[PDB]
């Protein structure tokens, strides 16, 4: 779920 | 080299690998100067660190990319989700091919270290992933694998047709099409002594996977010991599943 998530992946992702 | 204008459009994104050897080697050095005497990071910490940071940096080569970056993040994350330890492999044995010499590994630092060293002191798990990655370097060495090809190789594992849900699954087919066709042509018009070298360049993807695998399973069990550091991308990744 968003548990498993990988929070600094997304984070990086999210960046503009 | 005649290049195709794709791979060109790929090629944009590629960084500088001296500097990011150097800024990688520099971030180790101030890692292990902000411990003390006793609290030094141990030789596997410090490798997976230098796999993490290798990590952020595979990270902002793909959100910086034509094409991936016109994606949703939902779709981004999924793609990397599936190609993580892949790419890491793929960087890994590209690294060996083009500034490694036969006998030792080159490490993303710039260190080299025998492998005799490795085989000597690491146990029989890392020194058979040690033993199917040389099989493959010895490959890509064999057949002057070169960065246009990289480039495209790197193209085909992010845009993997394995990946499930995707929200823009018309550019995974689009990349998969365009990216083999601009890389058969390059092949043919580049070394076109190599008959061969485009399907002898497509069959180390499935042993680039099945490497892979068997590099998460051996983190895996050092994470199930608590050796892997966590508070980092690397970590993340291989718990993601
Ligand atoms: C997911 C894929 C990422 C690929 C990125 C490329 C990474 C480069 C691999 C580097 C190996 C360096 C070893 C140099 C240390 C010299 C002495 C030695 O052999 O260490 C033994 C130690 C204990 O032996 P031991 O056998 O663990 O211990 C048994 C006895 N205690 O060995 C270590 O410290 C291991 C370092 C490797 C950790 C890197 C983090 C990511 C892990 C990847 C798995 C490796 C993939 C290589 C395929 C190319």
């Amino acid at each position: 779920g968003a548990a498993s998530r990988p929070a600094i992946l997304y984070a990086l992702l999210s960046s503009s | 080299a005649s290049i195709p204008h794709l791979i060109l459009e790929l090629l944009k994104c590629e960084p500088d690998e001296p500097q990011v050897q150097a800024k990688i080697m520099a971030y180790l050095q101030q890692e292990q100067a902000n411990r003390s005497k006793h609290e030094k990071l141990s030789t596997f910490g410090l490798m997976c660190k230098m796999a993490d940071q290798t990590l952020f940096s595979i990270v902002e080569w793909a959100r910086s990319s034509i094409f991936f970056r016109e994606l949703k993040v939902d779709d981004q994350m999924k793609l990397l989700q599936n190609c993580w330890s892949e790419l890491l492999i793929l960087d890994h044995i590209y690294r060996q091919v083009v500034h490694g010499k036969e006998g030792s590994i080159f490490l993303v630092t710039g260190q080299q270290v025998d492998y005799s060293i490795i085989a000597s002191q690491a146990g029989a798990t890392l020194n058979n992933l040690m033993s199917h990655a040389q099989e493959l370097v010895a490959k890509l060495r064999s057949l002057q694998f070169d960065q246009r090809e990289f480039v495209c190789l790197k193209f085909l594992v992010l845009f993997s047709l394995d990946v499930k849900n995707l929200e823009n699954f018309q550019l995974v087919e689009g990349v998969q099409e365009q990216v083999n066709a601009a890389l058969l042509d390059y092949t043919m018009c580049n070394y076109p002594q190599q008959t061969e070298k485009f399907g002898q360049l497509l069959l180390r993807l499935p042993e680039i996977r099945a490497i892979s695998m068997q590099a998460e399973e051996y983190l895996y069990y050092k994470h199930l010991n608590g050796d892997v550091p966590y508070n980092n991308l690397l970590i993340e990744m291989l718990h993601a599943k």
